[PDB]
RNA sequence: UUAUUAAAAACACAGCACUGUGCAAACACGAAAGUGGACGUAUACGGUGUGACGCCUGCCCGGUGCCGGAAGGUUAAUUGAUGGGGUUAGCGCAAGCGAAGCUCUUGAUCGAAGCCCCGGUAAACGGCGGCCGUAACUAUAACGGUCCUAAGGUAGCGAAAUUCCUUGUCGGGUAAGUUCCGACCUGCACGAAUGGCGUAAUGAUGGCCAGGCUGUCUCCACCCGAGACUCAGUGAAAUUGAACUCGCUGUGAAGAUGCAGUGUACCCGCGGCAAGACGGAAAGACCCCGUGAACCUUUACUAUAGCUUGACACUGAACAUUGAGCCUUGAUGUGUAGGAUAGGUGGGAGGCUUUGAAGUGUGGACGCCAGUCUGCAUGGAGCCGACCUUGAAAUACCACCCUUUAAUGUUUGAUGUUCUAACGUUGACCCGUAAUCCGGGUUGCGGACAGUGUCUGGUGGGUAGUUUGACUGGGGCGGUCUCCUCCUAAAGAGUAACGGAGGAGCACGAAGGUUGGCUAAUCCUGGUCGGACAUCAGGAGGUUAGUGCAAUGGCAUAAGCCAGCUUGACUGCGAGCGUGACGGCGCGAGCAGGUGCGAAAGCAGGUCAUAGUGAUCCGGUGGUUCUGAAUGGAAGGGCCAUCGCUCAACGGAUAAAAGGUACUCCGGGGAUAACAGGCUGAUACCGCCCAAGAGUUCAUAUCGACGGCGGUGUUUGGCACCUCGAUGUCGGCUCAUCACAUCCUGGGGCUGAAGUAGGUCCCAAGGGUAUGGCUGUUCGCCAUUUAAAGUGGUACGCGAGCUGGGUUUAG
RNA sequence: UGUAACGGGGCUAAACCAUGCACCGAAGCUGCGGCAGCGACGCUUAUGCGUUGUUGGGUAGGGGAGCGUUCUGUAAGCCUG
RNA sequence: GCUGGUUCUCCCCGAAAGCUAUUUAGGUAGCGCCUCGUGAAUUCAUCUCCGGGGGUAGAGCACUGUUUCGGCAAGGGGGUCACUUACCAACCCGAUGCAAACUGCGAAUACCGGAGAAUGUUAUCACGGGAGACACACGGCGGGUGCUAACGUCCG
RNA sequence: UACCUUUUGUAUAAUGGGUCAGCGACUUAUAUUCUGUAGCAAGGUUAACCGAAUAGGGGAGCCGAAGGGAAACCGAGUCUU
RNA sequence: CUGAAUCCAUAGGUUAAUGAGGCGAACCGGGGGAACUGAAACAUCUAAGUACCCCGAGGAAAAGAAAUCAACCGAGAUUCC
RNA sequence: UGCCUGGCGGCCGUAGCGCGGUGGUCCCACCUGACCCCAUGCCGAACUCAGAAGUGAAACGCCGUAGCGCCGAUGGUAGUGUGGGGUCUCCCCAUGCGAGAGUAGGGAACUGCCAGGCA
């Protein structure tokens, strides 16, 4: 409706695009982005600082003609920030001793809702739970059970 | 925008290519395309239309 | 307290509250020593908020700040396993491959803080609002139904800060009170330590009233002294282009002593008043500009001091516990019906066993004792599987294996305990030394901690350097910057405006080329579901239809429509022309090669055309032995094609930048606003004409609807001209002047004028044309008189006459 | 502010309409004299004339040609109590 | 990148306040324009004739819109339990207008080129040196905006 | 109806000067382009330095007589194919 | 020559001989070190290791004898034009 | 070389549209027989065939018809270049160029080459 309104949210998504470049190799590959663009993104740092903007106006470029919100609600995760993110982690710090507690009662809701869970795998690591609690032991295997949980939470597959 | 730009190399063991845009999304296929190749002196298919 | 315009309601104040601080205290001054705090010790010191006293300080942890907790995700320095490249001893009669060493590069494992996350913290920063409908305007202002908020104002005090009409209107105060005082209400915002209510006393504090008092005033008069005046003596000043320096009308860079016309005026002093010389004193302080400067702000940029985490060194000796990878070593997987502690991916109706078995027992051991594995011999010849059921069928076996975990060896972390010999000691004692410095020695206490040095993660307007482009708009924000179409555009081309209409940042491998073929809108008749199209049979129309999209110009040889083949949307070019200052852009016959179409003549270097885009620098890829800082390579560089811009500020100042300054400054500008002055009459005021209608008959005796023509123009406005090296306001006092569109007096006309009293119009400017409360007032209301208490110009007169009440820089 | 809507006096034509003949009227033109630039022919050649016609307002600006002062060589020359 | 001043004389020539671009709009670079120098063709200007396309003035309503009058009128509205009505009217026809974004028509001038007699100090073009300027105002003509309101703005 | 500056536009009441005398402003250096002038000429010319000290020596070096391409390279020819 | 903590020895104290203390215009080396300015702004940079401050001696100072260059031929200190 | 027909052109309505008449030995258009040569997103109307039995119905050519379309004067008028003037939002004067529309009128085509048939 107005040319230079979609001069401030061309602007916005620029930035948007130098704060990709800007994140780490090991998190880079969490977002789901497409290999074109991903491969831009290594040469975008490795590139001297005038070649940034020239990457920066190509990642801006094939960036406006695709969808964004996939892409910038991922990242909101990613970063922590998206509100809905940090309540499913206390959902899943919740279901934890509604679990590690009883070991039965809370299997139930895990299989029925979502059918990749391997409750062959999550018995046994209740016994685990359930014996270094009781023995006082330091929780050495109490974080592989948040990983589990956090990894079946995004389609680990 | 929408369209993605692509490159058209002869089928032959020369590297000479060629620049065009196909829309992906309407048409997915490989292109079957033969163009004229100066370093062969000859005509030659091209593939790989991404 | 603002020396030298603000003495206050501002600051401070004892008190109150919160928070930090255990002594080598926090903090500050200082690269550090050291000092202050304090030679004090939580009844002490520092910081912050409020500010006697009395009643009290209600609700909310959402964001920020603070504390604690850490379960978890992300995260640098640090260390160097793979992968690739270069070089070559050699292997190859060569193309090539390639041992070791060295080198360059991607970077697995270790990696804390920090960020989030949880609970508190509001006498921390802060917040206490809506939408629908009810009364209550009861003695005190509190009740329902909802939002996506964490929460909707407790008491206190109401005329409050939005809200308006008849200054809000009644009463005091006054004859008359836009100020003052308790109150009606249609009022609830503030608002309870950015404190709320009341408060005696206090105050050169704001406003109002009353009593005595007076030249403050009607209305000034006289007198006493110092100037002002004359004489004698001494003797400045700012300013000054030159002057032999009049009034009036008009013109003129627009307010004329100097111009044009005309009138007046003997020459020259002195004492005065100040209307003018856009007077004098300051290169305005009011507005704009500068790719000017300086301060301030931040979730603007790049940085940093400082705070804080980790690694490395100072920095050590004895251990104990234990987290992580790696090598086999055997088990290990209880949702359910089910012989019953079923792991996923393939083969699978059999492998194994007298190189000695089903099934009975202990030992060790897994272990949710529900169950299972196993050395041993006893034992002396054997076990399954679709079986029906399970989502899924096997300890019938053969493998990649995942998780949990058992026991050695390897590597590296983390935690805890002991000690002293590093280091610290603003602990004691002794000496230099008749010394609260310092050093040396003993001992005690910590102790490889703290702290320090380099790098690194985080915080970091506390500090430093900058940016915030141009066009005009306003309480805060926005929009435009490139290209294309028609008109404006005045018949070559081009031609601007805040001129009127718009579109583009694509798309098409077919919607291009060739070849062949065909020609619609709209309407008539007929025709079935079927209607205003379904497709049509017959008809006037040869394009008013269509031409991917906005518009225009074209399109029948069709460029419009359909089908076959198709890649000429090709490579190197390209004489020549046009457009622009140029970069650039467009057309382009024709040549060489290889192609597609049709038989051939020929067409095809994209789309009917005009927008669908980006020059250079610097990055990725391929090729080029083009070059290769001793030789051969290599690295690197060059050339060509190629993808690489919301470089959108689109000829593209940085790869990297937002705002304010009434605390501002500097250099310029009437290159640019406001008030006034001359154009102007959109709106509205004044006059006249046209005259249907209402008017006892009777249009202009008196109105007069729908319209038109004129004039100051004092409201509401816009245009070029400026005094920014200065054009001082609103109002009041003194002073007045001019025109009459006359308020009175004067002379009349008409009258629906009996007289007085009246109403309208004409002539007439000689004179006169008010006193007080309110508010700074202009104006206006009210009180009370007369003949009235006139209308306008005087730059809405008058500060080189006064006033500073409004406007009023600095608090 | 003062006649102020012919510049004034003033004009019944000294206003207006149509014609004719004259005059005044600028630095315009012509006459005389003088200077300078510009081409060309003939006198002839470092060049001026019998000439020839023409040109000669001018800011910013450009081109050309000169005057004046100090000092140096000229200059132990010259003027000079 | 601003303001101010830039000092002796003579002669000759002598424009602009425009275009493009500019973190540019009071500055700057190229062009437009000026001066000097070199070279070059009847080079260029004036006029006559010839060969040219307009869509401007004007005019018109075939095409694109607006709109009036009269005639024929499909149909819409009500009533009568096929008829009618003092209601409205599509379309066509004849006439009348207007239009920058309409032209079945269409000038004068302007512009391009060729030929020619005469005149014009080559006044024409190419290159080189040096500039200045890029704030224009008014009047006439044809326009946009404004009330053809303006000592109004922007155009040729 | 003065001068200077500013501007389209000034005596304008837009700026500056009270007067006189003196002082006061496009220079200098190093490179680069063009013109005039002088020498030499397919050659021109020396720096530093020595120095009989502006002489002479000194040809170190620079420019040009051949250019084309980025370059290897080619050559009165050169780059693209 | 004397001389503690601590026996030896030290730290320290006294006496004696030698050199310096400060000033100075420029030059040298070193230790610190900006901004105005240019890029038409500005952060890389230039500005510039300049101005400025301090230290040491000098008449000069610094540097001075190759773990230097060059390229398969080769020069054999440093310094300056 | 005289008449008729057909093809390829000159010009593009004085070149056409409409009405009536005329033509089949010849030149033209419908109409017949349909294994094939040419290929479909759908048959031999309409484009490709091996045949002359009929007809000039439609079309085409020719002639007349001025109903329409079209061309088009002369004069007049609007407009305009140049210079001047006016009571200057617009006009006039001297001269030059000269509209559109309308009227009289024209107009039922002309022409080149070749082939065939009748004289």
């Amino acid at each position: 409706v107005s040319k230079s309104e979609i001069k401030r949210d061309a602007e916005e998504l620029k930035r948007l695009g130098a704060e990709i470049v800007d994140l780490g190799k090991n998190a880079l590959d969490k977002i789901p982005l497409d290999a074109d663009l991903r491969a831009a993104i290594e040469l975008a740092q490795r590139i001297k600082m005038e070649g940034r903007r020239r990457q920066l106006q190509l990642i801006g470029k094939m960036l406006r003609q695709r969808d964004v919100e996939p892409i910038r609600q991922a990242l909101d995760k990613l970063k922590n920030r998206h509100n809905q993110q940090v309540v499913l982690f206390h959902k899943l710090e919740n279901l934890r001793d509604r679990l590690i507690d009883q070991g039965d009662d809370a299997i139930a809701e895990v299989l029925n809702l979502w059918p990749d869970a391997d409750r062959q795998q999550l018995r046994t690591l209740i016994r685990n739970a359930k014996k270094e609690k009781e023995g006082n032991k330091p929780p050495k295997s109490a974080r592989q059970i948040f990983q589990y949980l956090r990894e079946l939470a995004e389609n680990e597959g | 925008g929408i369209r993605e730009k692509i490159k058209l190399v002869s089928s032959a063991g020369t590297g000479h290519f060629y620049t065009t845009t196909k829309n992906k999304r309407t048409k997915p296929e490989k292109l079957e395309l033969k163009k004229f190749d100066p370093v062969v002196r000859q005509h030659v298919i091209y593939k790989e239309a991404k």
